[PDB]
């Protein structure tokens, strides 16, 4: 029954979250985003944590895993997403819904 | 022929991840609309 | 694991699927979308059908759940929401995302 | 404490479900952004 759902919030919300885990630094998971002529797609791969920062707020960490795109999957990425998304952030999370649809509304361009 | 002629999936990034590890962040403190 | 990452989607995306089950008319999802000064919240329940349709393609049923919810708080939904989200619609599985992102932003009001 | 000053969540919306079946549909092809 969790995989049919999963696969409904990849059709919904354009996101899959692939795995969970725990590490030294704080809660982790594997996201990927975007949608699938056939030769038209637009996904951005990252991780997504949740630290613990001062005063155990708990912060947001955004890794994007970009080693294995291409040159042409990152023109056109670059071509539709804001520049920050291209490095590690950090922002709080009370803004990740926010993160969530700025990606999407890019990545829908 | 569903490995070639299937509706391709999120779920195939799962490969994206290899190697990769969560062990210097640019602060942004919202993301407008 | 798989409860931690409904807990994810229902941050990242505002959106929960409670469950899911396959009945005589199709593929069926009970959802809620929206979010959570401790007084302003904004939350749509329905549930979410797949079925075929004419020549089999898979077309969308969305079925508002309003019993339940108060009248102070259909008079906040009916003000943020377009009205066709009041009533059963019918629409193409091409168009799920959209149909969520309307719900989304509407809700974010 | 936790039932009274806990952060609220959606998972408590499942109640809403509570009495209602999915036994005429206004088509709509697009929803706009």
């Amino acid at each position: 029954n969790s995989e049919v759902i999963k696969d409904l919030y990849e059709y919904l919300c354009n996101v899959r979250v692939h795995k969970s885990y725990e590490d030294d630094s704080g809660l982790w998971f594997d996201i990927s985003q975007g949608t699938h002529s056939s030769d038209d797609y637009s996904i951005m791969d990252y991780k997504l944590g949740f630290v613990k920062g001062q005063a155990q707020v708990t912060e947001v960490i955004y890794a994007p895993v970009l080693k294995q795109r291409s040159t042409e999957e990152l023109y056109s990425l670059q071509s539709k997403l804001p520049e920050y998304l291209f490095e590690t952030l950090s922002f709080p999370l009370s803004s990740l819904n926010q993160f969530y649809n700025k990606i999407a509304k890019s990545l829908n361009k | 022929n569903a490995p070639y002629f299937g509706r391709p999936s999120l779920k195939t990034r799962a490969k994206q991840f290899e190697g990769v590890s969560s062990k210097n962040c640019r602060r942004i403190e919202a993301f407008s609309d």
